[PDB]
RNA sequence: GCUUUACUGCAGGCUGUCGCUGAG
RNA sequence: AUACAGGGUGACAACCCCGUACUCGAGACCAGUACGACGUGCGGUAGUGCCAGAGUAGCGGGGGUUGGAUAUCCCUCGCGA
RNA sequence: GCACGGAGGCGAAGAACCAUGGAUUUCCGAAUGAGAAUCUCUAACAAUUGCUUCGCGCAAUGAGGAACCCCGAGAACUGAAACAUCUCAGUAUCGGGAGGAACAGAAAACGCAAUGUGAUGUCGUUAGUAACCGCGAGUGAACGCGAUACAGCCCAAACC
């Protein structure tokens, strides 16, 4: 399916999301990203 | 910092646009570094060119140009 | 004596006789092919209309509205309904002809405020009133001693909220005595019971 | 005011393009058209130029890929900064 | 032929997508209206008082 | 839910009359 | 101690710290209001049938509403001072 | 900033922080040049009005807001130990709209009938009284008094 200039940034922000918290947040709080999206398991809006 | 407030605003009309056109390519070759992976950057003022260019811009509108 | 006014006041007092009725079947003809909300020029019941605020000023407008006659156009229920609310043809509306004239109106002219309205005819199929408004961002009017008072916001949409004279007219807000017992300051502080 | 040229986009492909191509790769904001891309690029360095690529990466910005003419070198460009 | 799991196979259509106005994937590509704010068919957004309870 | 010569209604059709509506 | 309300502080604190009473200051609301001032001119007699809001007051039919009973309020049809 | 890492920087040119006023303030959005799932295409108050130098020139409306408020549209389960009037109830829900509050309001009033009271809300009471009702279930005021707060005005016409 094609997609529009627009779908395609909403696509990479939902993608950046996607990433992990810092290893160094980690120690900056002294001590988990609970919005990890998987491609299979879940499902993005649209 | 190593640009103050008194300073931006004794300068000409001109200078204020020929210093904006200054630290905005200081600021251009900064981020240019750092896309390289590179490491002789200093975090410091890679932030303050960026405050440095709203000042110089706040006092462009302030002095009606 | 008697002004010119008083006559066409009188004239209308019986609009199916003499002249009048010569006129209202001629106009009417012409009525009938003009849209709903037509702008006319001046008034047609000079006396009237200038006895409900009318002025020949900038920022007064007049206007005539065509309203279909008739009875409820309730449609009938289609889930179920005890006897007594399976009505459609004969329940009227809570709301006077006269009123929803003052509304289409208003509506057509979203800037301007109503003033008042007064009927103008009617035939075998729909009624005829004409409308004053107001244009309560000209400066002519907000000087206006005699109609300055329309420009408060609180005043905006007015029609809408029946505070026309129509309106109390129809809230049953006539007499501050016996029968007002369920309709003053408001229906809905009186539960709706009028 | 919006800035057409955000920075210069150094990766193994980028160099390459750059050494056997004479290409230099870039970061600019999505609006700037091809046209656009060229001048600020021309502005910027002070070369002359031939093509400009476009593409909308998966990254929110735009990918510009300039060629310089036969005349101007990428790979001494590309180093003063 | 089932209504269940056979017929789950042919849903590949594409309906509510991301609405411009409210931000909800309710926009009706096949009507252009949102099912959320209305967007497309009120001017203002659409609010019903059963959204919630009552006397609420 | 459905039915009918179950009770009470309602649209709807038919009909008189009122207005629209005037001239000999 | 006009201050023994409350909190903090390595355990139960008036006197360790924040504050608390006393006094003082600033904004906002009251309110462009009260008062004041400026202009305008209140009132009274005799005479004069010159003026005072119409589909209105009101009547009848049909609906609705009300505690409103004949004696609530509204709508519509027709008649109408 | 939360957020206590690492590198670095800022602050006696008085930073941070706070108060007030100001600057900037992408795209969609009433969304208004036109089209569109936040982007696009070649100058814009789109649409409806008002004033009008009749030129969008000057203006107005649109949409949001916890609930309150105002005018319209208006259920049923349920109660009646069934059920049709009645009840639930002018409730729920729907349509349109205003403000910081709304609405009402200076008597063609009251009618403790009087030699009397004197705009309108609201509170207390009158009172579950009068009145209504398959007179069944049930529904149910007012004048008045006691308080709160008080405030009074302007056209139309005659005559110019
Ligand atoms: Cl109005
Ligand atoms: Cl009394
Ligand atoms: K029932
Ligand atoms: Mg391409
Ligand atoms: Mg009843
Ligand atoms: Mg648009
Ligand atoms: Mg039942
Ligand atoms: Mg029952
Ligand atoms: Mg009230
Ligand atoms: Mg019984
Ligand atoms: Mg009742
Ligand atoms: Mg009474
Ligand atoms: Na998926
Ligand atoms: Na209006
Ligand atoms: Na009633
Ligand atoms: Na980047
Ligand atoms: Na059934
Ligand atoms: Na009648
Ligand atoms: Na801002
Ligand atoms: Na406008
Ligand atoms: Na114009
Ligand atoms: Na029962
Ligand atoms: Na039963
Ligand atoms: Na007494
Ligand atoms: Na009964």
């Amino acid at each position: 399916g094609k997609k529009s200039k627009a779908t395609k940034k909403r696509l990479a922000k939902l993608d950046n999301q996607n990433s992990r918290v810092p290893a160094w947040v980690m120690l900056k709080t002294d001590r988990r990203n609970h919005k990890r999206r998987h491609w299979r398991r879940n499902d993005t809006d649209e | 910092t190593v640009l103050h407030v008194q300073e931006i605003r004794d300068m000409t009309p001109a200078e204020r646009e020929a210093e904006l056109d200054d630290l905005k390519t200081e600021l251009l070759n900064a981020r240019a570094v750092q896309a390289a992976g590179g490491a002789p950057e200093n975090p410091g003022r890679i932030k303050e060119l960026r405050k440095a260019i709203a000042r110089i811009k706040t006092i462009q509108g302030e002095e009606g140009d | 004596a008697r002004s010119a006014y008083s006559y066409i006041r009188d004239a209308w007092e019986n609009p199916g006789d003499g002249q009048l009725a010569e006129l209202q079947w001629q106009r009417q003809q012409e009525w009938r092919n003009e849209g709903a909300v037509e702008r006319i020029e001046r008034p047609t019941r000079l006396d009237k209309a200038r006895s409900q605020g009318y002025k020949a000023k900038q920022g007064v407008i007049v206007a005539r509205v065509s309203v279909r006659k008739g009875s409820a156009r309730k449609r009938r229920h289609k889930a179920g309904r005890r006897s007594k609310r399976q009505g459609v043809t004969r329940i009227t509306r809570r709301k006077d002809i006269q009123r929803v004239a003052e509304e289409r109106a208003s509506r057509t002219f979203p800037n301007l405020r109503v003033l008042n309205s007064y009927s103008v005819g009617q035939d075998g199929r729909q009624k005829w009133h004409e409308v004053i408004l107001i244009d309560p961002n000209h400066p002519a009017i907000q000087n206006d001693d005699d109609l300055s008072w329309i420009c408060a916001d609180d005043q905006a949409d007015r029609v809408f909220r029946g505070l026309t004279g129509a309106g109390r007219r129809n809230r049953g807000l006539s007499g501050k005595g016996k029968g007002s017992e369920k309709t003053r300051p408001s229906l809905r502080s009186n539960g709706g019971k009028a | 005011s919006w800035d057409v040229i955000k920075h210069p986009h150094v990766t193994e492909k980028a160099m390459n393009d750059m050494d056997f191509q004479n290409k230099l790769q870039f970061a600019v904001d999505d609006r700037a058209s091809k046209g656009e891309v060229a001048d600020a690029v021309e502005e910027q360095y002070d070369v002359t130029v031939e093509q400009v690529n476009t593409q909308n990466t998966m990254d929110g910005e735009k990918k510009a890929v300039v060629r310089l003419s036969e005349d101007d070198d990428a790979q001494e460009v590309a180093s003063r900064i | 032929t089932g209504a269940g799991t056979p017929s789950q196979g042919k849903k590949n259509t594409t309906t509510h997508t991301k609405c411009r106005r409210c931000g909800e994937k309710s926009y009706h590509t096949k009507k252009k209206v949102c099912s959320s704010c209305g967007f497309g068919k009120s001017a203002k957004r659409r609010d019903y008082e059963w959204q919630s309870k009552a006397g609420e």
